[PDB]
């Protein structure tokens, strides 16, 4: 049912988001350093 | 003369070797970036994308 | 949406309120800068209003 | 070195989750500021005098 | 919510008071930093009566 | 020589020992202030943040 393919897609984009999101704290990591 | 030149090899090479670190993060996280970003956009390509956009 | 919609004006609002005192006095510079950003939110601003239109 | 490092990890991350105002915002508020205390104190010395 | 809105507004009240003796005497210096601090209660009084009002 | 150049080594080496334990404790508390923190601006974001503030 695409439905719920639609909860789940963005579900996944969110796991990502927040991936992306930590990796840039990294990058300001090492920026500092 | 051994001494001292062997232990200018190590004082050179200890210097290269943290160098190379300061690099690998800065690289990883640019490619952690990408890597991240290339899947979210392919997403919403395959669903908002008016050609078969499976949501719309 | 309707509240959105409703959100979005008064910060343009409040920047067109404020850029009133930006351009008094004479600072043209500190007005010039304040509706550039204004324009931003305006463009979201007609978009939704379009929305709720519809989905009437 | 290793431990201060972890510091600028969580450092890193507040500005992040909470984005630091433009810069754009701090002149305005200085700029009205001013003339807050000034307007202010205009009828302060005005009231008085 | 109101008795906070009344406090703090004494508060810049006393300062107000206050800061008409630092005025007097021509010592400006005095009252110019007390005016400064009378701006931060009332920047937080603005925004509680404006709660106030919706709240009714 | 043997019992005096020994000496200077151990009254050398007990000044820097507690040199080193006055940090410990300034690195520690800087640590646990930032652990603090870090967790409850992430609360007021999962908890405010207008995107999804599980608050309002």
């Amino acid at each position: 049912a695409p439905e719920d393919l639609l909860e789940r897609l963005l579900g996944e984009m969110e796991l990502e988001l927040i991936e992306l999101r930590r990796a840039l704290a990294q990058t300001i990591a090492t920026f500092k350093s | 003369a051994l001494v001292e030149q062997v232990r200018g090899q190590l004082q050179k090479l200890e210097r290269k070797y943290l160098e190379l670190k300061s690099q690998k993060n800065l690289y990883l996280a640019r490619l952690k970036s990408a890597i991240a970003a290339q899947k979210i956009e392919e997403i919403a390509g395959n669903l908002d994308n008016a050609s078969a956009s499976s949501l719309f | 949406t309707e509240r959105q919609r409703d959100a979005q004006q008064l910060i343009a609002q409040r920047w067109y309120e404020k850029a009133q005192a930006a351009l008094d006095r004479g600072n043209e510079q500190l007005a010039r800068e304040a509706l550039g950003q204004r324009q931003s939110y305006q463009s979201h601003t007609e978009a939704l209003g379009k929305s709720l239109g519809e989905q009437r | 070195e290793r431990i201060e490092t972890k510091i600028l990890e969580l450092e890193a991350e507040r500005e992040l989750l909470n984005p630091p105002p433009s810069p754009l915002d701090k002149k305005f508020e200085q700029w009205e500021e001013q003339q807050a205390v000034e307007a202010t104190l205009a009828a302060m010395k005005a009231r008085r005098s």
